[PDB]
RNA sequence: GCCCGGAUAGCUCAGUCGGUAGAGCAGCGUGUCCUUGGUUCGAUUCCGAGUCCGGGCACCA
């Protein structure tokens, strides 16, 4: 039974195969896009069949690794839950766990990877989270074990900046272009300085100001800061995309194609401005350099830490001396490292030094081991170092086998790293060729020369006896840069020779290919003694004997191969010269554990280290109540606070809500959420804190069930802080605590991780829950498969592509999801069938007409199957019990998306205060911007009412306004908006004054005799006082719940109940109608449950109809009194028995909570004498 | 006096080592290699195209300071002869200061030297060179075993040449390769 | 085999426990050595305790090893066992025969994971006292290091209801006792003392129904099959019957002799570590964990349902749930049976840390009775202790 | 008691870089590979334990 609810619960609300699937075919779909990712990593993921798991090789990226390991998870998890639904509790937390352990992998990973794989992969958290929750009723009961927030309804909740900001922001200084000049560019700075979020890149704040700076602005010094523009900060910028857009994986010029774009008409408008107030290209020839350079460096760091194989050596090594140990060996080692002679120490730590960093990532547990039995001296007694108990035991285990059980992890982590290196020394060429490509087409697809080029002087060797290893590594990466340079510039004079081989076996034709093939080697050829051939050569390419040149080809190639050969040369000393250092400050540094530093910086120990629960507990105990003090009135601050000026601490998980006000109850909603907030992220702050250094923190893949669930009441309760946050009164500390959990959007593994309601009749929602536990729509069903697989079997001229497939196989599954939940009255279904089978017809003869007969009969189609629809939505709306116009204009909206989707892919108040705005700003401008006045006014006073007769009194004043185009209008505006005020303040328990005086100080501010309005205010907190003594809610509910004779059913009830737990015994039963006759619903379910023949359907209708009566007081009581998962478990006539009982004894709650109501008059009553009280005594104080 | 202008240019470049380029041999506007100089009355080396940027700013002479103009100063070719001979004796010199170094290289990665190669050996001193120093023609020899050597038999060396210590100057390269040999050898 | 083992004094079962390398071996041999020195004693070696092959050439005790000695008023079967967590199971089997433990701490290194898992263990096999050994304190010269270690053991014992406040600690060194420094061979008789009067002479059940578990059998050449072991109940005396009863089916044999540490007994009592003499049984007949029981007084059981503990990651025990089907390592007095696991109603999963009420299926019919404790050992670790709360079948 | 090695269809076996079990016989195989756990994105495969089977050591109340 729980079993079966188990599954329909991940089949139905949940649907967890199906978001894994989503969520697999979306991150596929992405990385494969080849339009925002480059083909080399695109290619990493192409399989021979979809039902294979991708393979995680050796020789795979980091990243591409980390990926398949993701995708291959989601699969294995899609199919396990899948089987759970073909049919289990095993099953399903092996899958959880396999995603948990995938969500492991992610926190692990790096910023490009978390970035990646953050929006795909939010989209099941909340899933994952209350699969583990359901997943935890199967275990024991472990009360207080939790505590967290009670979650009630959140299955309710379940759920291009960087391409396009740099852009925007190159557009916005392009618009920037007396005093006109002094606003704007703050205007500019305000809006760009202030945007965050995206920069990626660790220096965006310099370049807007350096450009906003010399933007703002003899002509030498405009010069200057025009070249300083285009060759120190922009090229910097660029450079700096293309690592993002490199390290990110994504294609070349994604992102940097259109930023380019926009800078160069930044620049080039710059250029003409200053010519007009008194060269300027982007790309003239040192950009260009630049840009080159920058790449080559990055290339040639990918390329030297793909080539390493020191690491690898090393590990190797070390893992082949741990591994040379038998059992006799090991034995007399007692199986401690600590044990072993002090040279093999001196070894194993000389290895362990140069792949320390892999192995503590993958193993932090392990990596101390090992430091600590290689380090330690072995005087030392263990008690003295004061290990923590489960150091002790990783201590105590054989050291041995622990250390080699890592060796094929890290060695694979090793090798993993380096084609990682080589992964992107690939992207970076395709990167250089790339921007050749772009900056070949920008300019003219033509290159020009110039004779005045630097020569091309080789590096010269200087060997420093003993330098840090940083010099030699820049050293190292000087010569493979200038080995690029000799490189490309032998390439460019072969081509150069090809060409003039094969073009004329000088007054030449095509003379752009020689003018690009002479400038790579340029400075080359001008290394030697041909200035005269050089410049002779220029002139004659640029404006017009080429059979002498030929001559001094041999010696061009041999001198580049000299070059190239002497500095490979001095690229493999310096190499060994690196080594050598590297050895020598490995020698100099002792061995210290890395695992904890490593472990701190992962994803939630950076959010860790943020402290948010000491700021949020700051918050909660100095501005919060201390603001609760100040502007609650003392009747409603009291239920609060029993102390006065602290809140009651002992007792702040407050649990009942029932028997409370509706503002006392949200105040100590409030409070609940604030407390759950804090203690969540204190808990998750303490669970990734890593600062004992006596302790080991092992790397398991089921800590982050813990992780989740923390963050989602933790989410949960910020949901509910915003949503109590949407209060005029309350604005303001709300925002508050928001701004103080605003650095937890941002993480991949929370991000938003949430949301951020029909009436029908009972019958039928019980009915619509009893055909969901057991699961004509089979019939469309079919049909709509048979238009897919209709229009997927198109071979006809048309051609349709796959990407169609695709999209008429969604819309296809998005109308039968639409559809699924419709009743077709009688011929209906007919009807429709007949329109989808002529759809599906034409469909399958789409070439058979021309492209106009074919949409006009898709149109008519389009319109006899909505106006069908249409039809039938108000057939079932009506059988339903539902509101007409509401289920059929979505229905109609959800066909007409359907058909714009094949035709396609086929070859309120606040408008109110924004009109009382617009009507106060353009009366003085015309009798004498606007709209972002009028923006921020609205924004300032939202969550207003004004009422049903103020509205009246607005469109009048709005009118007269009109009319005459003084005060008056003023005068009413503000007595208007003080009369909405009082209205709030009383509806929260607020001291009276306080948020009118603000919103008046607001309307005044925005506008830029009082004894009227002071009456007019008494007079409506007098009339409010009197109409609140008319209230009877409380009574009109008691007499709902139970009317005037609960006294007497009761008495003349608990003899019948007492004889209900033997022949006659029924005939008092026949006769209990005579004189025990209901007339309430709570008396009429009573009888229900003396009757006890559930087995008839017909007093199973009668108990849904008394719970239908019943259900809007229920809910107040208890969460678990839906019309939704209550109705579901209504399946047996035993549930029913056990529903009823459970109403049953709810009864003292039921006077608890009309007991609440009638103490909620008490305290309304309080707070309007109050209020009258103030009122007086401001008007006979102000005179 | 243009004919003693290229004797003394001709005297400084032959005492001085080829690699030390001579200032004055070079244009000291435009710090090049005389390919158009022209000339003074008096008789001084400059470059046209420099000469015509200098005159501009002052009509003058740019080392006499005497009121000249640009008519006067008209290209003077005599002085190129003597320049491309330097030249090309500095062009031999350097064709064999490669290859000094070239092999050099060669030698600096050999393993299991029966002997110390012969171009790391001093002929004046049959010892490792500590730091090596190179004559106006062409053969090196150590710094200190050179000094004292020619302190000993009076400046005068091999064949009795006048060779001092201010005539030569150290040699970089073959320095820089002596480090990489130590280096490497060192290893073991 | 020649004397006769004139029964004069009280005799008490105790054992030495603790972690692997923490001197149970140096210190069973400095207390003979110390006994024997200031009375009667027998005086082992080192050498003689460890002797076997295997033992020598790894270095660490295997298999429990027996010994015996003689204060003034009392007299001690003492079993040294493994401490090495692979011999775990050899450790129980000694464990079962102890009336009191000696619980060997190293000074040096303060209570490690077998320190606790051999507590737990020995709680659950029926080790009802616990006296503490700091041992190597030769090599510790700190105070406030061994009020730590103190401290820590006390709270230790506390965490498995034993009297932590109460257990005497004795501050000695059985390498220095052994080598023979006066100053650690008085701490040796201050443990000795500390024996003789912290544990009790426990209350025999000599007038039950006989009851012997096996802990070892041996095939002594021309004579037969012997099998060794605490006497849990009653009287085995020489030409009664006996029957075996556990793994297989039940055997029935005759009782043709009994010693006790290789002297002649006319009659095995209860709580004494004797060995008996079986006529006309194989040695592979008899496997450690069968019981020697009186004819028609022992039926095995598969199926129990118990109250069990599991413990949590922090204790040695699992760090996942287990499901049904879960077939874990059963340990009783001296038997370990491999058995299926059902849970309660309404339970599929249960957690480290939680107490359950699961129904045990056995492979094999055992001897076992109600309010009997037992340990539950997985894949090299200890996962859970429970209680039988009762016997189904 | 401590090692070592096996267990894959009804029978004989191949499956080793860890990616959904196949060759013959027998009459087109839900054979998750003895079972149970662990590690892993993923286990016939790697680690551990246990159940049978075998053949090497041990001890000897
Ligand atoms: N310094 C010092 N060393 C000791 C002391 N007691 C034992 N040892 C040494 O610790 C080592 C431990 O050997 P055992 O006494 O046999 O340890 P064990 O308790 O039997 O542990 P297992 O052999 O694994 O069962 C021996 O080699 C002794 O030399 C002591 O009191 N002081
Ligand atoms: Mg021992």
């Amino acid at each position: 039974r729980t079993i079966e609810t188990y599954i329909i619960y991940l089949k139905e609300d949940l649907k967890i195969a199906d978001t894994c699937k989503t969520i697999k075919d979306g991150l596929l779909k992405s990385i494969t896009d080849k339009t925002h990712f480059s083909e080399e990593l695109a290619t990493y993921f192409e399989r021979d069949n979809p039902n294979a798991p991708f393979k995680v090789n050796t020789t795979d990226p980091t990243q591409v690794a980390v990926l398949k390991k993701l995708l291959n998870a989601l699969e294995n998890a899609e199919k396990s839950f899948r089987a759970i639904e073909n049919i289990a509790v095993m099953v399903s937390y092996k899958a959880v766990h396999e995603i948990y352990a995938a969500l492991q992998l992610i926190n692990h990973s790096n910023s490009d990877i978390q970035d990646i794989v953050g929006p795909h992969i939010q989209k099941l958290l909340p899933q994952m989270a209350l699969a583990s929750k359901a997943l935890g009723n199967f275990a024991p009961e472990h009360p207080e074990e939790s505590a967290g927030a009670v979650l009630a309804g959140v299955v309710n909740m379940l759920p291009s900046n960087l391409i396009f900001e740099l852009p925007h922001y190159f557009e916005e200084l392009q618009k920037l272009i007396m005093i006109k000049k002094a606003n704007e560019t703050k205007y500019y700075f305000e809006q760009l300085s202030s945007k965050s979020g995206l920069l990626a890149i660790p220096s965006y704040l310099s370049i807007v100001k350096r450009l906003i700076a010399h933007s703002t602005d003899a002509y030498l010094d405009a010069v200057a800061k025009l070249e300083d523009i285009k060759h120190n900060i922009l090229p910097q910028l660029i450079s700096e995309l293309e690592m993002v857009e490199e390290s990110m994986g994504l294609k070349p010029g994604l992102l940097t194609d259109p930023a380019l774009e926009q800078m160069n008409k930044y620049y080039t408008q710059l250029a003409e401005q200053v010519d007009n107030i008194a060269l300027g290209v982007l790309m003239d020839d040192v950009f260009i350099q630049k840009r080159r350079s920058n790449q080559e460096s990055r290339l040639n760091e990918a390329r030297l830490s793909s080539e390493d194989k020191s690491v690898l050596a090393a590990a190797n090594r070390f893992f082949d001396k741990i591994g040379s140990y038998n059992s006799i060996h090991k034995a007399w080692s007692k199986w401690s490292l600590a044990n072993i002679s002090q040279s093999e120490k001196d070894a194993l730590i000389k290895e362990y030094k140069q792949f320390q960093p892999h192995f503590a990532a993958l193993y932090p547990d392990i990596d101390k081991l090992v430091v600590d039995a290689l380090t330690q001296p072995t005087g030392s007694n263990i008690v003295s170092r004061l290990y923590s108990s489960d150091y002790k035991q990783l201590w105590s285990s054989d050291h041995f086998k622990q250390v080699l059980s890592c060796k094929d992890s890290v060695l694979s982590s090793i090798q993993q790293s380096l084609a990682q290196s080589e992964f992107k020394a690939k992207l970076i060429e395709k990167t250089m060729s790339h921007s050749e490509e772009t900056a070949y087409s920008m300019n003219n697809k033509t290159t020009n020369l110039t004779t005045r080029v630097q020569p091309f002087e080789p590096l010269k060797f200087t060997l420093e006896d003993d330098k840090p290893v940083e010099y030699y590594h820049k050293r190292v990466i000087a010569a493979s840069n200038q080995i690029l340079e000799l490189e490309r510039a032998q390439k460019g004079v072969a081509e150069f020779f090809n060409y003039i081989q094969k073009k004329y076996p000088l007054d030449e034709s095509d003379k752009e290919f020689l003018r690009k093939a002479y400038k790579t080697f340029q400075p080359q050829l001008l290394a030697l003694k041909h200035d005269d051939i050089n410049t002779r050569l220029v002139s004659s390419l640029t404006s017009s004997r080429l059979t002498d040149l030929v001559s001094l080809k041999s010696g061009i190639n041999d001198y580049l191969n000299e070059k190239i050969s002497d500095l490979n040369q001095d690229k493999t000393t310096l190499l060994d010269k690196e080594e050598e250092a590297r050895e020598e400050q490995y020698a100099k540094n002792p061995l210290v554990a890395k695992g904890a530093e490593l472990e701190k910086q992962t994803l939630f120990g950076q959010m860790s280290k943020l402290k948010l629960s000491k700021s949020v507990d700051d918050f909660f105990n100095k501005k919060f109540q201390t603001y609760l003090k100040d502007n609650l009135s003392p009747e409603v601050w009291k239920q609060l606070s029993s102390n006065g000026e602290t809140l009651d601490f002992d007792k702040i998980p407050y649990l009942e809500f029932h028997k409370d006000s509706p503002e006392v109850a949200m105040y100590k909603q409030l409070i609940n959420s604030m407390h759950y907030m804090k203690n969540g992220l204190e808990k998750l702050e303490s669970l990734n804190d890593y600062g004992d250094p006596n302790n080991i923190y092992h790397r398991t893949r089921f800590v982050m069930t813990t992780f989740n669930a923390l963050v989602m009441n933790i989410c949960f309760s910020k949901y509910y802080v915003m949503e109590a946050g949407n209060n005029p009164g309350l604005k303001a500390i709300v925002q508050e605590g928001l701004d103080l959990l605003k650095p937890l959007e941002g993480m991949p593994l929370i991000g938003d991780y949430l949301k951020t309601p029909p009436k029908q009749n009972i019958i039928t929602a019980w009915k619509k829950q009893q055909a969901v536990v057991e699961s004509d729509q089979q019939l469309i069903s079919e049909q709509l498969g048979k238009i897919q697989e209709a229009i997927d079997n198109f071979d006809g001229d048309l051609e349709v592509s796959d990407s169609a497939r695709e999209k008429i196989k969604t819309q296809i599954g998005e109308f039968a999801k639409g559809i699924s939940g419709l009743s077709f009255g009688p011929g209906s279904v007919k009807k429709i069938l007949a329109a989808l089978t002529k759809l599906e017809t034409q469909l399958s003869n789409l070439d058979k007409e021309s492209p106009e007969v074919t949409l006009g009969k898709l149109k008519d189609i389009h319109s006899e199957l909505n106006a069908q629809f249409r039809a039938a939505a108000e057939y079932t709306e009506y059988h339903s019990g539902q509101k007409f116009g509401s289920y059929s204009n979505n229905i109609s909206t959800i066909v007409s998306n359907f058909c714009n989707g094949l035709v396609s892919n086929l070859p309120k108040d606040t408008s109110y205060l924004q009109l009382i705005a617009e009507s106060l700003y353009q009366i003085p401008v015309k009798l004498n911007e606007i709209d972002a006045n009028v923006k921020a006014f609205v924004e300032g006073l939202n969550g207003l009412s004004f009422g049903p007769g103020s509205v009246k009194k607005i469109l009048s004043t709005a009118a007269k306004l009109q009319m005459q185009l003084l005060k008056e209008i003023q005068a009413e505006f503000g007595t208007i908006l003080m009369a909405a005020a009082d209205n709030a303040e009383f509806h929260l328990g607020l001291k009276p004054g306080t948020y009118s005086r603000t919103v008046s100080e607001r309307f005044e501010k925005f506008y830029s005799i009082d004894t009227t309005s002071t009456q007019k205010r008494l007079a409506r907190e007098m009339e409010r006082l009197e109409s609140v003594k008319e209230d009877t809610s409380a009574i009109d509910t008691k007499k709902s719940i139970f009317g005037t004779e609960h006294e007497q059913f009761s008495t003349l009830y608990q003899p019948y109940a007492s004889l209900r737990h033997l022949h006659a015994i029924d005939r008092v039963f026949e006769e209990r109608h005579k004189i025990n006759k209901p007339s309430s619903p709570f008396d009429k379910l009573r009888d229900l449950y003396l009757d006890g023949d559930f087995e008839k359907e017909e007093n199973k209708e009668q108990f849904l109809q008394l719970y239908a009566e019943l259900q809007p007081h229920l809910i107040k009581i208890n969460y678990q009194y839906d019309l939704a998962y209550f109705l579901r478990e209504l399946q047996t006539p035993e549930d029913f028995k056990a529903a009823t009982e459970r109403i049953i004894n709810d009864e003292s709650k039921l006077q608890e909570l009309i007991t609440g109501l009638d103490d909620t008059k008490r305290l309304k009553v309080k707070l309007c004498e109050e209020r009258i009280g103030y009122f007086i005594d401001l008007l006979k104080k102000q005179e | 006096h243009k004919s003693k202008y290229l004797r003394e240019a001709a005297l400084e470049a032959n005492l001085s080592h080829p690699e030390t380029t001579p200032t004055m041999l070079t244009c000291p506007i435009d710090s090049g290699f005389l390919k158009d100089p022209v000339i003074t009355p008096e008789g001084f080396v400059y470059n046209k195209s420099s000469i015509l940027k200098w005159l501009e700013t002052k009509k003058e002479d740019p080392q006499s300071r005497k009121p000249l103009t640009a008519k006067d100063l008209q290209p003077f070719p005599e002085l190129l002869i003597i320049v491309n001979r330097f030249v090309e004796t500095q062009t031999n010199y350097e064709k064999l200061k490669n290859r000094l170094v070239q092999n050099a290289r060669v030698a600096a990665r050999q393993k299991e030297y029966t002997e110390i190669p012969d171009i790391f050996l001093c002929p004046i001193s049959k010892t490792l060179i500590k730091t090596p120093v190179i004559t106006a023609q062409g053969k090196v020899y150590d710094q200190e075993a050179l000094s004292n050597f020619l302190i000993a038999t009076g400046n005068k060396d091999e064949t009795g040449k006048k060779l001092s210590i201010d005539d030569v100057v150290v040699f970089d390269e073959l320095y820089q390769q002596i480090k990489v040999y130590n280096f490497y050898r060192k290893r073991e | 085999s020649k004397e006769k083992f004139e029964r004069t004094k009280p005799h008490v079962n105790v054992g030495t426990i603790g972690h692997v390398d923490h001197g149970k071996t140096t210190l069973t041999a400095a207390i003979t050595t110390v006994l024997a020195k200031t009375y009667g004693g027998a005086a082992r070696a080192f050498d003689q305790i460890d002797n076997a092959p295997e033992e020598k050439a790894r270095g660490i005790t295997i298999n429990t090893s027996h010994v015996e000695y003689d204060t003034p008023t009392r007299h001690y079967a003492h079993v040294d066992c493994p401490g090495h967590a692979d011999y775990v199971k050899n450790m129980i089997t000694g464990a079962a025969q102890m009336d009191g433990a000696i619980l060997v701490v190293a000074a040096t290194d303060g209570p490690m994971p077998q320190t606790r898992e051999h507590i737990l263990l020995g709680r659950q096999v029926g080790v009802p006292y616990i006296i503490v050994f700091l041992n190597k304190c030769d090599m510790v010269d700190d105070e406030e290091l061994l009020e730590l270690v103190e401290m820590e053991v006390r709270e230790l014992l506390s965490q498995y209801d034993f009297p932590g406040d109460d257990t005497p600690i004795v501050r000695g060194s059985a390498l220095k006792a052994l080598e023979g420094d006066a100053e650690w061979e008085a701490k040796i008789l201050e443990l000795a003392g500390f024996l003789d009067s912290y544990i009790p002479e426990p209350e025999r059940a000599i007038d039950k129904p006989f009851l012997l578990p096996i802990e070892d059998v041996f095939s002594i050449s021309g004579r037969g099959t012997v099998v060794t072991g605490r006497v849990e109940r009653g009287i085995i005396k020489v030409g009664e019957e006996v029957e075996i009863v556990g793994i297989k089916e039940t055997q029935k044999s005759t009782c043709t002799g009994v010693e006790m540490f290789r002297k002649l007994l006319d009659e095995g009592r209860a709580g004494e570590n004797v060995g008996v003499l079986l006529r006309g049984i194989k040695r592979e007949e008899i496997e450690r964990g069968q019981v020697l029981a009186k004819p028609g007084t022992i039926k095995p059981h598969t199926k129990f349902e118990s109250e069990v503990y599991i413990l949590s990651k922090d204790e040695g025990g699992r760090h996942t749930p287990f499901f049904k089907g879960y077939r874990p390592q059963f340990y009783f007095r001296t038997t370990d049976v491999t058995g299926t696991i059902e849970l309660p109603e309404g339970v599929e999963m249960v957690m480290p840390g939680d107490n359950i009420k699961m129904v045990v299926t056995l492979i094999h019919p055992i001897a076992m009775d109600d309010g009997l404790r037992f340990a539950i050992r997985e894949g090299g670790r200890t996962v859970g202790a429970g209680v039988v709360a009762k016997v189904l079948s």
